[PDB]
């Protein structure tokens, strides 16, 4: 898979380069060189009450990867195994169902949670092959904790038996959780924001004049 | 222009809670705040109640869209209209 | 008078009290709840708190609203 699967691997290589001191603008260097300027994002699991989907545009994109890293991880990297590569007309489909994201956490249990899942991708066929889409499906994962720490905290039974328990819910840290959420109900107010930003009315009189038009778009 | 540094947006917050303190009647927290962070620039505010606390309300009125609480805490109904249609 | 306003200020309220505690503004923390009267109970927040996690993906998302 020649021209798509490097550039996984130059995704990768470059999240090596990540520091606790990477901001909004570094993020937003890594979502443009990665993704094209309308590409969204998608992330579904399960969870415990019933199947979830959340899914954000280009501008929400960068804090998606940074929430990831703030709820504990300190390296992020996917592992794609027998990836599908489909070109055609004006993009190139990579569709992976042995798609895996990878997490270290850092000082202090220095824990490892692997989360599996189908990762689809579209890209663009022009010289800066960027991610249009990428769509997540997560489906089981796993967190393994080093047998050194095991040994550590191995007599120390009512602490030790916190570690039988699990860092994230779904592979996904409260961080990305709680991330995506928000992101779920401050996207399509964007709209609303240009209302303001243009007209100058009240955020609820922007709220009631959209929501006003909108059955109209519908006829 | 461009991208907000976290430097950015932590002014433009720090601004907008003084303006709220200021609405909301907390005029000495609000000048304790202005220095307690050294703020040393020329204010100026709009309306009542401020930027922060309209968009956060209609914010928490859209928190209870249908997509999950939907009608299990009070709401509006142009939120539930704006997310459904 | 949007029946979620009742709460939607209180916990705006809240909120502020936590973004003011976790930014080391301890005296404007205090004297906001003596000038709101809370008598309700205080729990923390992990730092930082919901207000700016909250405001950076808002501000992110006004700022790239277009006209």
């Amino acid at each position: 898979g020649n021209q798509t699967d490097y550039r996984i691997f130059e995704l990768n290589k470059r999240l090596q380069n990540w520091t606790e001191e990477c901001d909004n603008l570094w993020w937003d260097a890594f979502t443009t060189e990665f993704f094209e300027d309308d590409a969204m994002l998608t992330i579904t699991f399960c969870l415990e009450d019933g199947p979830k989907r959340y899914t954000i545009g280009r501008t929400l994109i960068p804090r998606y990867f940074r929430s990831i890293f703030e709820g504990g991880a300190t390296e992020l990297y996917y592992v794609l195994k027998h990836p599908k590569e489909a070109f055609h007309s004006n993009f190139v489909s990579l569709d992976c169902d042995q798609g895996s994201m990878v997490t270290q956490h850092g000082k202090p249990m220095f824990t490892q949670v692997c989360v599996e899942g189908r990762l689809y991708l579209e890209f663009m066929f022009d010289d800066m092959m960027r991610i249009k889409t990428w769509h997540f499906s997560i489906r089981q994962h796993r967190e393994l904790i080093p047998r050194s720490i095991l040994a550590m905290h191995a007599q120390d039974p009512q602490m030790l038996d916190q570690l039988s328990k699990n860092i994230t819910r779904c592979g996904l840290s409260n961080s990305t959780l709680n991330y995506l959420r928000l992101c779920v109900i401050l996207e399509p107010m964007q709209e609303l924001m240009s209302r303001h930003k243009t007209y100058s009315l009240s955020p609820r009189d922007c709220l009631k004049t959209c929501l006003f038009q909108k059955w109209q778009r519908m006829v | 222009s461009a991208v907000p540094s976290d430097s950015q947006a932590r002014e433009k917050l720090a601004l907008y809670v003084y303006e709220y303190l200021l609405h909301v009647g907390a005029q000495k927290s609000a000048q304790t705040f202005l220095s307690e962070i050294r703020w040393e620039k020329n204010i100026t505010l709009g309306e009542p109640p401020g930027f922060l606390h309209s968009w956060w309300c209609v914010f928490w009125d859209l928190y209870c869209a249908a997509p999950e609480r939907r009608e299990t805490c009070e709401h509006s109904s142009e939120a539930k209209a704006f997310h459904d249609y």
